[PDB]
């Protein structure tokens, strides 16, 4: 998890952990307890709308996920302090990869909430550590 | 079990049975008083129940109308000029100005 | 059983945890719920319309209610 | 209740958040609707009713063994016990011998069964 | 089976480490005789390409 | 009780305390009921002092259901007597008073104690006779003993049910301020 | 929902953020959990809910595994023992096991002390140490049985893939 | 290799027996109940004391074998599910097996099951300990009395409900409940006329506790309106609030430990009350509050300083010891042991969540199975010699060699020899208290293990040997094959508890 | 882990070699110590079968024959307490322990090594006939 | 060689039909989208069914033996011991000779399922089991 992976190795999966700051992780713990209804209600968002729009004869089944597109977006403003853009497309090339894992394990790949939890504090992490 | 009526019914048979017992008479005296027990103890066991559900519905709507009773009170619980505060100007203009309709 | 089948807690903890609690949310919490958010429901569809017009409120833009 | 699809239109979004968006597999959505992308509601039962029987039968063979061994060891005094156990049947003998441990042998049997993984299939 | 499958985690992770290390160990000598090997391999295909 | 843009969420119920008051005297007066209704059981000139308890070892019905009420008059758990002063601590601390719960734990503990002090003069050196006679042998009341069956019932085990009247308290006092 | 006690210190609060005072003695239930109840009582605060779970565990099993360390120190100056005569342990001993066995001391395991006091860095270090082994060991597949419950499946599509990964890497020119 | 079947068969196992236990009890009560009118003992041959009796000690002995398999299949699960946690790497898969409720019986209270390795330690060692005194218990009950043989069973569910729910209200709920039926043996089954006077006091002593208890209870429950221990964990306390819970949780887990000064009650129940009630009393009741207070503690997290709960640990313990010497009474220097020995396992959770935890629960079974041993034996003694003191009975090894044999036995597991679990456990308290405190480990080590361990062996010794002159027309017989039996028991749980698995210690 | 010890010389050992001197090296276990021995089998055997025999003749004679059942319902489990002690992994004084074992307390990654083993076995074997090829070439001149 | 070695066992095992069940098995343990999710669950639902060993059989076994030796010591009258003995032989043969309670009315629910797919004959089959065998 708080790992980052040995450019220069001989093997190909040598990592070294690694310490985030105080005050960063401080920042993290201010953003989950703020904005955590945000998490579950995306989770609950997107459980309802594979539950209603998930069946493919649906009138709503071309729109996927866009009903959680709102939630999402709120839930980057709050936990970037509404600092870098409004909605999760507006992130900094910092955070991309990170964002587009976590769209991935929420949307795509239905992981448990953990993991999108997960990819969403490494896309805060990276955001934390651009932004300082 | 789930039943009302089986939940009173059984209720009234332990009922006869123990009154029987701390009685000292010996057992299946009076077997009148166990089925008129039974039912009478099922009848009212549904009824307790009903009531039960009925007033937990009125008590919904009782603390449905006594919320703007409590906002109320807090606005007139304001401290004396406390009501022109601006953590509290919005609510006593609102309350006063707009919820004035009668 | 009949007894224990008007709320998903035990009776014991429904008497005993619901201390001064709004009975209305410790028993149909969703509703209360929704009447708590009435007015900010409605302050979240006009920023809705507002933004489908291209109109982003700001002040509202936390305003985006699950449940 | 304003998080809905209604009102919602394609045009109001760039292709790479529908893409983002986008629905999943028609099997990846079925398992995630029946929560069973891991395991099977079926075998979650089966996993039940196998630890069902196991207690239920667990349980009435030590119930057995202890009352068969309660009333066969249990004739008074050891003299008493000595001319009882003597003066009976050999069937009656051996059942009274092999009832008692054979029930809770196959408690423990099966308890031991239970409680390993030998059945791993990836096993060679 | 206390013995057998009840495994302190930290011997295990101990025991797991060294093995991995003697693994890796092995795996380097391995690629320190592949890389000789192709070496003759190429000063072999160097003097015949002379 | 706290304001948010103009919109105020309430999660205190103004309605329990008066709830919880009538749910205490009910308890008090039905221990009472039943602690009386031994003494209408019983021969009532028979019980005069306090170390005329030993009256009470009679029938084992008569001084199970004496101990229990004892019990229960003390507040011990998990009887009917428990509850009222549990109930009384929750809404006190709901309350945020510290004083008032030591006063209320210093006052609870004197009332064990003074209770069951009576306990002690309970034991007899043998069955006694309070019980009134009635053509020439002891009368017991069939419907005196169904009564303190039910209220021993609802003693002993009725902490399972205080569900319904706690709803039904809350339903009464709903409409106090209402 | 959670609640809240009223406060007595009749001490002012400011707050900066929303430009706001507040009195310790008056404040609500959400100010009080937001200004009073906000204190931070867990090493890694920043990680969900299983992820911190899954970090005491780790911590717990890297303690361990430091104890474990110095029980293999202690076990190798034990079998120097009987390996080596006293005549030649000295200097044996000297070369680098004392050095290791002053690294595995008190300060850095918990050993007989009943709690491993260390700085919240200081425990992330160590369980980052831990997973990076973790990382390590799993790699190479080794957690199955010992260390890893993994079905007939799992377990045979991880095992090909270690032995396209061990293909590889011994398929690489030397250091 | 951890299939599904290993979790669903620990609770279905879980389920199972208290389910079964429920039946018994039932079934119990309405042959009892229903069988006569007065519901007393018949004194004739066919009566329904045996067959009650009888059912109640099968029962018992079918549910400890059952738990005990339960118990080992508990530990392999929790074992299994650590790893699981440990066991993933990747970050794009977590821990997700959600399992489905059995049919066949329905959730106690509504409650979700949930498994703690000393929730099955203290159900195991309250079952032996009441299986033992039931077996103590056959020459007290009689007529119009034997309508306590249930209750041993009725603890043995209250606490297999309080050590699987996940609510601070049925816990506390479950603890409160053992008073009245604690309160009921000693009021009639006591055979001291002084024991009237010692049941009020220690009903005292015990609602006193139960009140602080649940004053710190409500406390917790208005301070954050829920019942579950991760939305406690998912709240956090103030400092006054903290320090007042702490305090208070203490205060009432000492009053119920029993701690200084505040042992007078555990010292009249023990000189006066049935020697089962005694053995359960003291086996049971103190492991149950002491569960409760490492419970409540570990689910909050306190910054004050645990001086004061060491200091009063402590200075219970030597006061406990240094009352061995003075000790005539064997019950009263049993007592007295028992005392320190709770003193010091309470002492070990005073650090918090610290790696603490395990050497007291090791203290804990250890100190129940010595009581249990040493009432087993004083009983036995007023059995036999019908005395407890040691002026009027001495030289019992002369004239009952198997018992002088079993009380030196006792002395030696009672000093903590190296073999037995008191020594593993003694050396793990010993190293934290060290570890923090040096100069204070040394002095607890000098004063219990000498002083206190050289009173009770010359008040044991003294008895143990001699020329019993005394009554001669009058001497008393050699220990049944019952007692030898528990005494066998006993010593084999004392010995080789200590080879169970390291996982949980 | 590493060695540990202070490094020598291969010229040195042979040197101190030419003196007589021996490297300490383990040695199997005798069959009699061995717990998977056939020896050890037999012996068990025998041990019963003598166990049963002298309970008869003491139930004949009235001596005690609880040491001989002891012994006996031992003889299974002295084999277990063996086999347990030989299966485990950890070491105290004796040899170290060797990567097959280590392996095989790991099926899945033993199995993958051992592939993978063979696989660079084999391309070392096709590298080795391909380089002799290509001497035999250079060599026709 | 080993790779190939593999191949050519896999291959033959994908024509026989006694390990398709286990191909097929493995194949849906994949997740993957050669079978319907609902055939995949019908699948894995009919074998953990069949593949299921129930201690009922050991309990059946036991009481078997319990029951007769009660009925020998119960009901016959001055019984012969070397009956008795050729009895309870004669049983404990004939539970070793009896199958586990073999049940094939989930077996056919196997084949009906996996038949759909044509697994021999189906390019990605080999693919998805190259990978995974065990």
């Amino acid at each position: 998890m708080f790992l980052n992976p040995v450019k220069d190795s001989e093997f190909d999966d040598e990592v070294k952990g690694f310490v985030p700051s105080e005050g960063e992780v401080r920042f993290v713990a201010n953003k989950n307890k703020e904005c955590g209804y945000y998490l579950q209600g995306i989770e609950q968002c997107r459980r309802k709308m594979v539950q209603l729009a998930g069946d493919s004869s649906s009138q709503f089944h071309s729109l996927g996920f866009l009903p959680c597109k709102r939630l999402v977006d709120a839930h980057y403003r709050c936990m970037t302090d509404d600092k870098f853009g409004s909605t999760i497309e507006e992130v900094p090339e910092i955070g991309l990869d990170s964002a587009q894992k976590f769209f991935d394990c929420t949307f795509q790949q239905l992981k448990p909430m953990q993991s999108c939890r997960r990819f969403f504090d490494q896309v805060v992490r990276d955001v934390y550590r651009a932004n300082g | 079990m789930s039943s009302m009526l089986i939940w009173g019914a059984c209720f009234g048979l332990f009922t006869r049975a123990a009154a029987c017992k701390a009685s000292m008479i010996p057992l299946t005296t009076s077997p009148w008083k166990y089925p008129k027990y039974m039912i009478v103890s099922a009848v009212t066991f549904y009824y307790f129940d009903w009531y039960r559900r009925m007033a937990l519905e009125q008590l919904c709507y009782n603390e449905e109308k006594l919320e703007r009773y409590q906002i109320r009170a807090k606005l007139q619980s304001l401290k004396i000029g406390e009501e022109l505060s601006d953590a509290y100007r919005e609510s006593f203009f609102e309350h006063a100005v707009q919820k004035n309709n009668i | 059983g009949v007894w224990s089948n008007i709320h998903p807690t035990d009776k014991v903890t429904l008497s005993f945890a619901n201390i001064g609690r709004p009975f209305r949310l410790i028993y149909r919490p969703e509703i209360f719920l929704r009447d708590q958010q009435a007015k900010f429901i409605q302050l979240e569809k006009e920023h809705i319309e507002k933004s489908k017009k291209g109109e982003f409120v700001e002040t509202t833009s936390p305003l985006v209610l699950w449940n | 209740m304003n998080i809905s699809y209604t009102g919602l239109k394609l045009e109001d979004y760039s292709d790479e958040v529908i893409r983002k968006y986008k629905f999943p597999n028609s099997n990846e959505l079925e398992r995630f609707l029946n929560r069973e992308q891991t395991l099977t509601v079926q075998q979650h039962k089966s996993a039940i009713k196998l630890a069902q029987q196991d207690f239920f039968a667990v349980a009435g063979l030590l119930s057995v063994g202890s009352l068969s061994y309660i009333f066969y060891n249990s004739v008074g005094g050891k003299v008493i016990r000595d001319r009882i156990r003597a003066s009976m049947p050999f069937p009656k003998r051996v059942l009274v011998q092999v009832l008692p441990f054979v029930a809770l042998g196959t408690a423990l049997i099966i308890s031991r069964r239970g409680i390993e993984g030998h059945n791993h299939g990836y096993k060679q | 089976y206390q013995g057998l499958n009840l495994a302190n985690p930290a011997e295990s992770l101990f025991s797991l480490n060294t093995a991995a290390e003697e693994i890796e160990d092995k795996i380097r000598q391995i690629r320190i005789d592949n890389d000789k090997l192709l070496q003759r391999k190429a000063q072999l295909e160097e003097e015949l390409a002379s | 009780m706290s304001i948010f843009s103009n919109i105020w969420i309430n999660n205190d119920l103004n309605s329990y305390g008066l709830s919880i008051l009538l749910l205490n005297i009910i308890n008090y007066l039905i221990v009472f009921m039943l602690i009386l209704s031994v003494i209408l059981l019983t021969n009532l000139s028979k019980f005069k002092s306090l170390n005329q308890f030993k009256e009470f070892n009679s029938y084992n019905f008569i001084l199970y259901s004496l101990i229990f009420s004892l019990l229960s008059m003390a507040g011990i758990p998990p009887l009917l007597g428990f509850t009222g002063k549990f109930l009384a601590i929750l809404y006190s601390s709901f309350k945020s008073q510290y004083l008032l719960i030591l006063f209320m734990t210093i006052l609870n503990i004197f009332g064990m104690y003074f209770y069951i002090q009576n306990l002690r003069f309970v034991v007899k050196k043998n069955k006694s006779s309070i019980l009134n006679y009635k053509n020439y042998y002891v009368n017991i009341n069939y419907s005196i003993t169904l009564n303190i069956i039910l209220l021993n019932f609802f003693n002993f085990f009725g902490i399972l049910f205080l569900s319904d009247l706690i709803i039904i308290l809350n339903y009464i006092s709903s409409y106090i301020y209402i | 929902a959670f609640g809240g006690f009223r406060q007595t210190d009749n001490s002012l609060i400011i707050d900066d953020r929303r430009k706001i005072i507040l009195n310790t003695r008056s404040l609500n239930d959400f100010q009080q959990k937001i200004y009073l109840r906000n204190f931070f009582t867990n090493y890694r605060p920043d990680l969900s809910s299983y992820d911190y779970f899954a970090f005491k565990e780790k911590l717990r099993i890297g303690e361990l595994f430091l104890n474990e360390y110095r029980k293999r120190i202690n076990n190798e100056v034990r079998r120097a023992a009987i390996l080596t005569p006293t005549s030649s342990l000295r200097e044996k001993m000297n070369h680098k096991i004392a050095d290791q066995i002053l690294d595995l001391s008190s300060p850095h395991v918990r050993g007989a002390h009943f709690q491993a006091v260390r700085s919240w860095t200081d425990a992330s270090k160590i369980v980052n140490y831990v997973e990076e082994k973790q990382t390590k060991i799993n790699k190479y597949g080794l957690q199955f049985p010992l260390l890893g419950n993994m079905t007939e499946e799992q377990c045979a599509s991880k095992e090909d893939e270690v032995y396209q990964r061990l293909l590889k890497e011994m398929q690489k020119p030397p250091k | 290799m951890f299939n599904l079947n290993t979790i669903y068969l620990s609770r279905i196992f879980i389920e199972f027996n208290f389910y079964f236990l429920f039946f018994l009890f039932l079934i119990s009560s309405i042959i009892f109940y229903f069988s006569k009118i007065i519901s007393i003992q018949n004194l004739n041959q066919n009566s329904v004391f045996n067959f009650l009796k009888l059912a109640n000690i099968f029962g018992i002995l079918i549910s400890f074998f059952i738990h005990i398999i339960s118990f080992w299949f508990y530990c392999i699960y929790s074992y299994n599910l650590s790893l699981n946690i440990f066991s993933d790497i990747n970050l794009y898969n977590s821990n997700s097996i959600e399992l489905l409720n059995n049919s066949l019986l329905p959730n106690y209270f509504k409650s979700n099951i949930t498994i703690d390795f000393f929730g099955l330690i203290l159900l195991t060692l309250a079952y032996i300990v009441g299986f033992v005194s039931i077996l103590a218990l056959d020459t007290r009950l009689y007529w119009k009395n034997i309508k306590y043989i249930f209750s041993f069973t009725i603890f043995l569910l209250i606490v297999y409900v309080y050590v699987t729910v996940s609510n601070i209200l049925l816990f506390f709920m479950c603890y409160e409940l053992l008073l009245i039926p604690s309160f009921l043996i000693v009021y009639f089954v006591s055979p001291s006329r002084r024991a009237i006077q010692a049941s009020l006091y220690f009903v005292i002593w015990t609602q006193l506790g139960s009140l602080l208890v649940l004053i710190a209870i409500s406390y917790i429950i208005s301070i954050t309106n829920t019942y579950e221990f991760n939305d406690l964990k998912y709240f956090n306390f103030t400092n006054s609030e903290s320090t007042i819970i702490i305090f208070l949780i203490f205060l009432g887990f000492g009053f119920k430990a029993p701690i200084w000064p505040f042992h007078y009650w555990l010292t009249k129940t023990h000189v006066e009350a049935p020697s089962g009630f005694s053995i359960y009393l003291s086996g049971f009741l103190v492991k149950t509050a002491l569960y409760g207070f490492y419970k409540f503690n570990t689910s909050i997290f306190i910054d004050i300083d645990s001086s004061i709960f060491i200091a009063i640990c402590i200075m219970g313990v030597v006061d406990s010891s240094l009352k061995m010497w003075g000790q005539t009474d064997l019950k009263k220097l049993v007592a007295y042991g028992t005392i320190q020995e709770m003193n010091i396992i309470y002492l070990a959770f005073c650090w918090g969540d610290s790696c603490a935890i395990l050497g007291g629960i090791l203290f804990s079974a250890t100190h129940a199975f010595l009581s249990a041993l040493m009432f087993f034996l004083v009983d036995c003694i007023y059995r036999r010699y019908h005395t407890r003191s040691l002026v009027e009975v001495n030289g019992i090894l002369h004239i009952t060699p198997n018992l002088g044999l079993s009380i030196l036995f006792m002395l030696v597991f009672f000093s903590g020899i190296p073999g037995t679990i008191k020594f593993i456990s003694e050396f793990y308290i010993f190293s934290g208290l060290l570890e923090a405190s040096p100069f204070i480990c040394f002095i607890l080590m000098l004063v219990a293990n000498v002083l206190g361990l050289i009173g009770f062996s010359k008040s044991w010794f003294n008895a143990t040997f001699g020329m019993p002159k005394k009554n001669t027309k009058y001497l008393p017989m050699d220990l049944s094959f019952k007692e030898s039996y528990i005494i066998l028991y006993c010593f084999f749980f004392l010995f080789i508890f200590s080879y169970f698995s390291s996982i949980f210690f | 882990m590493q060695n540990a010890y202070p490094e020598i010389t291969d010229q040195h050992r042979e040197f101190l070699k030419k003196q007589g001197l021996k490297v300490y090296e383990p040695k199997p276990l005798p069959d009699q110590i061995n717990p998977f021995s056939k020896t050890y089998w037999i012996t068990n055997a025998f041990i019963i079968g003598v166990s049963f025999l002298a309970r008869r003749h003491a139930l004949k004679v009235g001596a005690p024959r609880i040491f001989w059942s002891g012994c006996i319902v031992g003889v299974p489990l002295a084999a277990i307490i063996s086999r347990g002690k030989s299966d485990q992994l950890d070491e105290l004084v004796g040899a170290r322990k060797t990567l097959e074992q280590k392996l095989e307390y790991a099926p899945i990654t033993r199995r993958a090594w051992e592939r993978a083993l063979a696989t660079n076995q084999e391309y070392q074997n096709e590298i080795k006939t391909q380089i002799q090829d290509l001497q035999a070439e250079i060599a026709a001149k | 060689a080993s790779q190939l070695q593999r191949e050519q066992k896999l291959v033959q095992s994908l024509q026989q039909e006694s390990l398709q069940p286990h191909l097929f098995k493995i194949i849906v343990d994949s997740q993957s989208d050669l079978v319907c999710e609902a055939d995949r669950r019908e699948y894995i639902k009919h074998y953990t069914r069949a593949n299921e060993k129930s201690s009922t059989s050991q309990l059946l076994q036991v009481g078997a033996l319990l029951g007769y030796i009660y009925a020998v010591g119960r009901y016959v009258s001055n019984p012969s011991t070397r009956k008795f003995s050729y009895g309870l032989a004669a049983l404990l043969g004939s539970f070793s000779l009896l199958n586990p309670s073999k049940n094939l009315h989930h077996n056919h629910s196997l084949r009906e399922i996996y038949s759909k797919y044509n697994i021999s004959t189906n390019p990605q089959a080999l693919e998805i089991l190259k990978s995974r065998i065990y």
